[PDB]
């Protein structure tokens, strides 16, 4: 009866334990295409995820996606730190799906940007809707981290986002 | 091409540039790696309008992270003296006992801290080096020359209202270092503690202790200790011909001159009325300077506000020398 | 070390309407190679306008101590993540690039490899 | 449990210190930070006007009638914030208490009648 | 009950501004500019006088 | 027993430590984070309160080369103490000038 065992309801197979309310609207506003963090805010949002079984990892900030005119990270690159904070973490999550307000035409290249593509636990395109993080969808990441990589990595990546996404949202307002 | 990492820019729907974004290897071409003498030269403090119980100095040239220390340190880490234990005797007032004892807590006390020390143990007796006792004995009757009117100052008014004038000071020990108005009860002598009707008493001793503001907010030395970045408003287009007096009533009143000139930007409250105009919202970008803010300290009256700030910096320096001596142990 | 380079002409600054305040998706066309690309560019740092010839270089590496390739003035960093006349989808965190067409000159590309942009106006 | 005079009741989940809380420009740190997700599903737009009719009310020294089917409209409350130098919707520019930098978006702000109730 | 001697949000000393406020409303002074005469700039310290009811003069009647 | 370091691994790594500063909060962390991020040899600095119930922050410093995760921290305070020495003196020289101008 542990929560790490019953992440999944026995009617459908859907996950019931997943983000609700603010965490979803936190991580959507963070993985939205427009956000850009400098190494000021980037190491501040990331270092929120270092308490309570997580304080003993060499947290690897990914290299930034703009270099020359100003160097700054993007929002989705910091959401990848949720799925794989350390260097020696064995999680490689993979997911490709539609989203809400889907563009209809175009696979992943249209400007509406509602098409998630995660390769090796690095969010490559798209923004995290409810349908890619919440409860009820069989293609959110916490369901994908459950089936492919055990249930400890799904509960850790869900308890990482609950710590990370309010720390962004309370400073974004 | 041009870099406003130095102005936050306020749009109609959001605030655009916000985070400080000035650390080594962020903005190519710019070396910003904490040159100490560069900070030492580009920084000044411009004091505006210091009477009693206010202060509006500037501190131009620090990041908004250390500025949010001095706001926070002022708010809840500069110590003051306030009433903590109300030894109650007969109290027949209709005001309840704890609510009286809580309302004695919020009264500020003019005896300055850093003459006293903290209360080490429980130590409910006090040691006259830690505490500061007050007495309150009010028993109201009818006055004999009262007319037949129902005017509570005239009849029933021996002491109908328990003001803070009725509090007195029981010098605990030598207490000759402090003078006659030296521990001026409650900084404000007009504070209404409770009301009475004849035949009712309030008899209570008090104990004052030195407390951090974050322990309880009655120890807070300052009413508001907020700060705000100095705005600067740039008309990108020259405005004239009755649109200037349109832009006059749009902003705060003193901010503007009438052609249109942005005469004095410091007085601007961010109403953001430009975006209602639909014509001038493309004309002028409004912005606030990042490293030029405006502090506004208004003390309750325990310590004068020019000594609150110089105490607020003094305990941040003490908070980091407390840690630098930890590394010297290890 | 260059994977791919040519001169490009940006033709639609944002094709389907401005959706973001800091990123607009360009549509460009090459010079004599005819490589269509659909590149997102942070325009707050690097503003681009309609009909502007700009260089574009894709490099696997840049070679402050090793004295980087910095003659260019807008450098991103991201990985290729799909190869579908080949398309070649590159992602820069969230900023997509769909360099397309004529697979003989696209030969340097692969999948799951780190890729720099080095743009420059003309 | 506190309620909010619109049926949006709520257990007081956290009690932060005052210095960790998003003060606006004039110094006013809030008392009760309310979550904005109570609004778009419940559609209690009447709460969003009390933060407007209250905030214009205290600034003018007046009690705004919001009755049923009438009361003070928004088009006259909003032009009372402008006289006191406030945003005409009430969304005031705050700066965050924790980090010290200004918040990315404006924050709605005002006095609404929170009644403690007996739980 | 009685006037709370602080503002709840900022903590300006506001308990000593009640009978000074009631002395102003006894005169011509409008409800608005009475609080501007007492030095109440922001609205959160303004509601402590404006929205306050004084039960303590009414309870006293029923408390011999 | 306020500051205490947290070793990254049983073997011990000096390139990344986690300072736990007791009885404090953002008042220092966010002002020390800034003064230690302006060091050119820190690739990662950041702090978090473990819980609002307890009172501690967890500063984590990660350098580039072989920085012992203590030398920027002992220089984060030393640069900040030199600031608070200077900003105090520029404050008291300005109040003393403002009061005299009012006379
Ligand atoms: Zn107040």
């Amino acid at each position: 009866m542990g929560t790490k065992a019953n992440l999944v309801t026995p009617r459908n197979g859907e996950p019931l334990i997943a983000a609700i309310q603010d965490f979803l609207t936190g991580a959507y506003l963070l993985t939205l295409k427009d956000t850009f963090f400098d190494r000021a805010k980037a190491c501040q949002i990331i270092a929120s995820i270092l308490v309570g079984k997580d304080e003993k990892i060499k947290v690897r900030l990914p290299p930034p996606t703009i270099l020359k005119p100003v160097t700054l990270w993007t929002g989705k690159q910091i959401f990848s730190v949720i799925l794989r904070p350390s260097d020696d973490n064995p999680v490689r999550a993979n997911l490709r799906t539609k989203g809400k307000q889907y563009c209809g035409k175009g696979e992943d290249l249209c400007a509406n940007d509602s098409y998630v593509t995660i390769q090796n636990s690095e969010l490559m395109s798209g923004s995290m809707d409810k349908g890619t993080l919440g409860s009820g969808s069989k293609n959110n990441i916490f369901y994908i981290l459950l089936r492919d990589w055990g249930q400890n990595e799904a509960a850790d990546a869900m308890s990482r986002l609950a710590r990370l996404a309010p720390v962004y949202l309370s400073n974004r307002g | 091409v041009e870099e406003m990492r130095s102005r936050v820019v306020l749009g109609e729907f959001g605030v655009r540039n916000v985070h400080t974004t000035d650390f080594p290897g962020n903005y190519s071409g710019y070396d910003d790696a904490w040159d100490q003498d560069r900070f030492e030269k580009n920084f000044r403090v411009d004091v505006v309008h210091m009477d009693e119980n206010s202060l509006e100095f500037d501190m131009v040239g620090i990041d908004a992270a250390i500025a949010n220390a001095f706001r926070r340190i002022l708010l809840a880490e500069v110590p003051t003296m306030a009433v903590e234990k109300v030894l109650v005797y007969n109290n027949t007032s209709i005001v309840q006992d704890e609510i009286l004892a809580h309302r004695l807590g919020l009264i500020p006390i003019h005896a300055d801290p850093r003459l006293f020390e903290y209360r080490n143990q429980g130590d409910e007796e006090g040691t006259e080096i830690d505490t500061l006792q007050f007495r309150l004995q009010v028993r109201c009757t009818r006055n004999p020359h009262a007319a037949k009117d129902s005017s509570d100052p005239n009849e029933l008014y021996v002491n109908h209202k328990v003001y803070t004038r009725h509090m007195t000071w029981i010098p605990l020990g030598n207490q000759a270092d402090l003078f006659p108005e030296g521990t001026i009860r409650p900084v404000h002598d007009d504070i209404l503690i409770a009301q009475l009707r004849p035949g009712q008493e309030i008899d209570l001793l008090m104990h004052c202790v030195k407390g951090i503001g974050k322990d309880h907010a009655k120890f807070s030395p300052v009413a508001t200790a907020s700060y705000r970045l100095l705005p600067d408003i740039t008309l990108l287009e020259p405005v004239e011909g009755e649109a200037a007096e349109e832009l006059s009533r749009c902003f705060s009143p003193g901010v503007i001159e009438v052609v249109a000139r942005v005469a004095n930007p410091r007085l601007d409250t961010f109403s953001r009325e430009i975006f209602r105009n639909e014509k001038l919202k493309k004309v002028v970008r409004l912005a606030r300077v990042r490293d030029h803010y405006i502090f506004s300290v208004e003390s309750t009256g325990v310590l004068p506000p020019d000594v609150l700030v110089s105490e607020a910096i003094k305990v941040l320096m003490g908070k980091c020398r407390r840690f630098l001596d930890e590394l010297d142990a290890v | 070390g260059i994977l791919f380079e040519d001169i490009f002409d940006v033709k639609d600054i944002d094709p389907e309407g401005k959706k973001f305040d800091r990123v607009s998706r360009l549509h460009c066309e090459s010079e004599s190679f005819k490589m269509d690309l659909i590149l997102d560019v942070n325009i707050q740092i690097y503003p681009v306008d309609l009909g502007d010839k700009f260089r574009l270089v894709i490099a696997s590496t840049l070679y402050d101590r090793p004295s980087r390739a910095d003659q260019f003035e807008y450098v991103m960093y991201g990985k290729v993540y799909r190869i579908e006349r080949l398309s070649a989808y590159v992602s820069y965190g969230g900023l997509l690039m769909r360099l397309q067409g004529d697979a003989n000159n696209l030969h340097g590309f692969e999948v799951d490899s780190r890729v720099y942009l080095l743009m420059k106006k003309l | 449990k506190f309620s909010s005079r619109h049926g949006q009741k709520g257990v007081c989940g956290l009690i932060v210190p005052q210095e960790d809380m998003p003060f606006c420009d004039s110094g006013i740190c809030p008392d009760i930070i309310m979550n904005p997700h109570g609004f778009p599903s419940r559609m209690t737009v009447g709460k969003l006007i009390e933060l407007l009719a209250g905030k214009a009310g205290v600034l003018d020294g007046r009690f705004h009638y919001g009755t049923a089917f009438g009361g003070s409209k928004v088009k006259d409350v909003c032009e009372d914030l402008v006289r006191h130098g406030y945003n005409y919707l009430g969304k005031d520019y705050v700066t965050s208490g924790i980090t010290g930098e200004p918040l990315e978006a404006y924050i709605y702000f005002g006095p609404v009648y929170y009644q403690k109730l007996k739980h | 009950m009685i006037i709370p001697v602080r503002c709840f949000t900022c903590g300006k000393i506001v308990g000593n501004k009640w009978e000074a406020y009631l002395g102003l409303l006894q005169a011509e002074y409008t409800e608005g500019d009475a609080l501007d005469a007492l030095g109440l700039k922001r609205y959160c310290c303004r509601r402590m006088l404006l929205a306050h009811v004084d039960l303590i003069e009414k309870l006293l009647n029923y408390a011999p | 027993k306020t500051a205490l370091e947290m070793v990254q691994a049983a073997g011990t790594d000096r390139h990344c430590v986690t300072f736990v500063l007791h009885e404090e909060d953002h008042t220092l962390g966010n002002s020390l984070r800034y003064m230690i991020m302006k060091n050119p040899e820190v690739e990662f600095c950041g702090y978090t309160t473990t819980h609002p119930s307890e009172s501690k922050i967890n500063l984590r410093i990660q350098t580039r080369g072989t920085l012992p995760a203590v030398e920027p921290f002992q220089r984060g305070l030393n640069e900040l103490m030199n600031v608070c020495q200077h900003v105090l003196d520029k404050f008291e020289a300005s109040i003393k000038d403002y009061k005299d101008q009012k006379a």
